[PDB]
């Protein structure tokens, strides 16, 4: 047992082991220890894959480079291959144009909103919401809940609600339950009422026949989705809209996405953000506060979104990093520092040859060494109890200077918030929806429900797994927002005359420096995403990836501080041990992706 | 009563289950809720850990050689095969047990049919497709990186109403979705037969869509739907939206030259 971060981590209780968490990408293992009372006083992230993306990648050409991290991930898909290409194009000093530079952020608020939606109701939402509660439902009562959920959404009859209702009913009396086979449900750690349950069971379905749409905006521009395609020095998807009906983009297909981005607009506002909203005020009058681990202290992100392209200042999701909780003082982070950005190996699967420091990505090291400690319960092969005193992961375990952080929509916000009140103007619209939030969840909300009204600050709501989960809602419907400005521009500026999409200047590698280094950054749905780039006579010399649940999910560094994980699922109570429900609904709240993590 | 599948995943990124839930034709959500009964999925079920793996005994135990497996992702042999943990075992030995008494096995993806990006040189964790792995049951191999949609649904689809794996060609693919090259009906086609060809990024005949062979096209070559379905309801395909295919459905073709780096021997094509 020790001290760290605040955090008395103590072993000596009831060991639980999750294996796998399920409703994730990819595939981790969760150990905790519980105390007399059920509350975790320990926990254990282990990312239980590797693939080796940075080993694969050595001697490739640089400009094919986007495809093969692209698939570090499919839930987060294309997000990879930006940052490769912006990696490739700082190392060679290349500039795209215009429409590109809009095409690649439409991309990438399109990706924002899909991933953000999709896992809140098809991974998050049953830690929160009991399906079988949903058919206890009165759909009239589902209807008058609806109305003051959300007034605007239409799809809110009684009649629409019994018809769901009378569906998930039959399949559930077939006895083959399939995704809700063997689930936790009439646990008391689920609080909502039928008719909420029922509402949130109706918008799950209505998000999972939507979300195929959205995606086609990645469909017009990138070729598919899963995994558009990217280039290095613009886009692909030429630019004609008379000389034209052959060519990738004409106005047509400009007016197709932005149809697209129209729905968007209105399924965040009407459907997803009162979800969350409704959601998190039920969940904070049960007093679930729980989960906010190292968002109380310190938070990271690069910074996104400049509304000037390749002027930060200008950044709409502003970033930096905040230690200690002091919100009146944000650092500034630079990827290109050395003393900044660091991985440390000390208890991952990985050998440096000294342990004892953490490598800046450009001098990152990736050989695997899977090997378990003495304390293990089992064997190499058939591990029991993991041993979290020796190297207990595939992931590796990056800081900043040194600091455990939290990544995410959640800093994000936090970030957004601290700039705003510093007088940063391009962080205004999160600052917005935040005090929005907070006055529903506070008091519009619950008077609306003849609930109490509470008087949470903004410092007390957002570090937890309800404010974490709060965030990355109001992120998609910011995303959403943005692009629809994004999409005027790009029709403007194609208007105007300016139809490049491609700077091949520097395309031929006898073009190229015969060597150089470069940096990609992205604001990625779960966080900071890095891809650090080294060439050499044409050919990658080294390239590496710190990736959002990197971050997050990291193993414990040289000197033994936790990361986000384990920091959120600490002093959590749990109902009953053996069931994992708030396990589950925390780690969920950082919308882990393991095969990025681990790459 | 809905046949079970077992959707397992090995070392893999997770596009062919992205993929199939943007299936128009039919809906995923249809799929799901009224044709298969979907009982092991780690993407999508409730249970987690204990609960989510006793469902695997349950499902074997009474639809024995009566429940579908499907395979996303592949076995890491190196590392002990613990680069891919699941239960703190291999996963190996989770797929070997699954597989035993299955009616059928689907690899889903280039990762279970062939390796996809993981199995690219040097495979540090020696990714084995499922195939190489699983030597006496009747598999179908899905590939491509992912699938795309309608195939994924098409190949459940097609199992579900006739008990029967479809016709294979020789490499295990279904040849109602793959006796196509790219190539053969690829709208671009005809400027291809008439020497018309991008030669860089965004020039004049990038702008009129002409021929994307010069830009390292791997079409000509290539086995997939993707010309004449198309992606997520016929919207687009990667050649219609500007870039040359990638060969994303051909075994091994991370390993084939650069994506930019044209064939030879046009005439061939
Ligand atoms: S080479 Fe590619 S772009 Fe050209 S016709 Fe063939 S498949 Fe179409
Ligand atoms: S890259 Fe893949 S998606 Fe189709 S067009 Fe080529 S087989
Ligand atoms: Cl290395
Ligand atoms: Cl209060
Ligand atoms: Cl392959
Ligand atoms: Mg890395």
């Amino acid at each position: 047992a020790y001290a760290t971060q605040g955090f008395n981590l103590d072993d000596r209780g009831r060991r639980i082991v999750v294996d796998p968490v399920t409703r994730i990408e990819g595939h981790m293992r969760c150990e905790v220890n519980v105390d007399a009372n059920n509350v975790i006083r320990n926990a254990v992230s282990t990312g239980t894959m590797w693939r080796g993306l940075e080993v694969i990648l050595k001697g490739r050409d640089p400009r094919d480079a986007w495809a093969f991290v692209e698939r570090i991930c499919g839930v987060c898909t294309g997000c990879h291959a930006l940052a490769s290409v912006r990696a490739v194009e700082n190392a060679l000093d290349i500039r795209i144009p215009k429409n590109a530079h809009l095409i690649r952020e439409i991309m990438a608020k399109t990706l924002q909103v899909h991933d953000h939606a999709v896992h809140f109701y098809h991974l998050h939402a049953l830690d929160w919401v009991d399906v079988m509660s949903a058919l206890k439902a009165d759909p009239k009562r589902t209807s008058e809940l609806q109305q003051l959920v959300s007034p605007a959404h239409p799809l809110s009859s009684a009649g629409y609600f019994r018809d769901i209702q009378n569906r998930l009913k039959r399949f559930v009396e077939s006895g083959q339950l399939g995704p809700f086979m063997n689930g936790y449900w009439g646990s008391k750690a689920y609080v909502l009422p039928p008719e909420a349950n029922l509402m949130a069971v109706t918008h799950y379905l209505e998000a999972l026949d939507l979300q195929k749409e959205w995606v086609k905006i990645h469909t017009i521009f990138g070729g598919k989705n899963p995994h558009p395609n990217y280039l290095v020095g613009g886009v692909p998807c030429a630019i004609n809209l008379d000389g034209a009906a052959s060519a990738p983009v004409n106005m047509e297909r400009l007016s197709f996405v932005k149809a697209r981005i129209d729905e968007i607009i209105e399924f965040n506002k009407n459907v997803y953000v009162p979800d969350v909203l409704a959601i998190g005020t039920l969940y904070k009058q049960a007093g679930w506060l729980y989960g906010g681990g190292l968002a109380a202290t310190n938070v990271l992100d690069y910074g996104e979104y400049p509304n000037v392209a390749y002027n930060k200042s200008t950044d709409q999701l502003p970033g930096g990093a905040i230690l200690n909780g002091n919100w009146d003082e944000v650092f500034p982070v630079d990827p290109r520092d050395s003393q900044q950005v660091q991985e440390f190996v000390s208890h991952s699967w990985y050998k440096y040859a000294d342990e004892s420091v953490g490598l800046h990505p450009w001098d990152g090291v990736t050989e695997p060494n899977y090997v378990l400690g003495a304390n293990t319960k089992g064997t190499r092969t058939r591990i029991e109890q993991i041993d979290e005193s020796a190297k207990y992961s595939w992931i590796k375990s990056p800081r900043w200077r040194g600091h455990a952080m939290e990544v995410g929509p959640l800093s994000r916000y936090i970030l957004a918030y601290a700039h705003a009140r510093s007088g940063n103007k391009y962080a205004e619209r999160p600052k917005e929806q935040l005090e929005y939030s907070a006055q529903m969840i506070n008091s519009a909300i619950p008077k609306a429900l003849g609930l109490p009204e509470t008087q949470y600050t903004l410092k007390q709501l957002l570090p937890s797994t309800i404010g974490r989960t709060l965030a990355r809602a109001l992120e998609s419907q910011y995303c959403g927002e943005m692009m629809h400005s994004d999409w005027h521009d790009l029709v403007a500026n194609i208007r105007a005359g300016d139809t490049a999409t491609a700077n091949v200047d520097k395309w031929d590698p006898a073009t190229w420096p015969l060597q150089a280094k470069g940096v990609g950054t992205v604001a990625a749905p779960r966080g900071a995403l890095g891809h650090w780039i080294r060439i050499k006579d044409g050919r990658i010399e080294n390239y590496q990836c710190v990736v959002p649940t990197t971050w997050n999910g990291s193993p414990r560094d040289y000197k033994g501080q936790i990361g986000a994980f384990e920091a959120s699922l600490m002093n959590t109570p749990m109902v009953n041990p053996e069931q994992p429900v708030e396990i589950l609904r925390t780690l969920h709240s950082f919308d882990p992706c393991l095969a990025c993590s681990t790459h | 009563p809905r046949t079970p599948v077992l959707w397992l995943h090995g070392l893999e990124c997770t596009c062919c289950s992205e993929s199939f839930i943007r299936s128009a034709h039919p809906l995923a959500k249809d799929v799901v809720l009224s044709m298969i009964s979907l009982d092991y999925d780690d993407t999508l079920m409730a249970a987690a850990g204990h609960q989510a793996e006793a469902i695997l005994e349950e499902i074997m135990t009474k639809y024995k050689g009566n429940y579908i497996l499907a395979v996303e992702g592949n076995p890491p042999l190196n590392q002990d095969g613990m680069s891919c943990i699941i239960g703190g075992r291999p996963f190996i030995e989770q797929l070997k047990y699954v597989a035993k008494d299955a009616k059928a096995i689907i690899s889903w993806g280039s990762c279970a049919s062939w390796g996809c990006v993981q199995a690219a040189k040097p495979n540090p964790t020696q990714a084995t497709p499922v195939h190489k792995v699983i030597t006496d049951k009747p598999i179908i191999k899905v590939p491509g990186c992912p699938p795309i949609a309608e195939v994924m649904t098409g190949v459940i689809t097609y199992m579900l109403t006739f008990d029967r794996i479809p016709e294979l060609d020789r490499q295990g693919r279904p040849k109602m979705f793959y006796s196509q090259r790219i190539h053969d009906k690829c709208y671009r086609r005809p400027h291809f037969d008439a020497g018309q060809f991008v030669e860089e990024w965004d020039d004049e005949s990038a702008r009129k869509g002409f021929c994307l062979y010069k830009m390292g096209c791997k079409g000509p070559t290539t086995y997939n739907a993707c010309s004449t379905t198309r992606w997520n309801e016929g919207t687009s395909f990667p050649i219609q939206s500007g870039h040359g295919c990638i060969g994303c459905s051909e075994d091994g073709f991370w390993d084939k030259g650069s994506f930019y780096d044209r064939l030879t021997g046009i005439s061939q094509f």
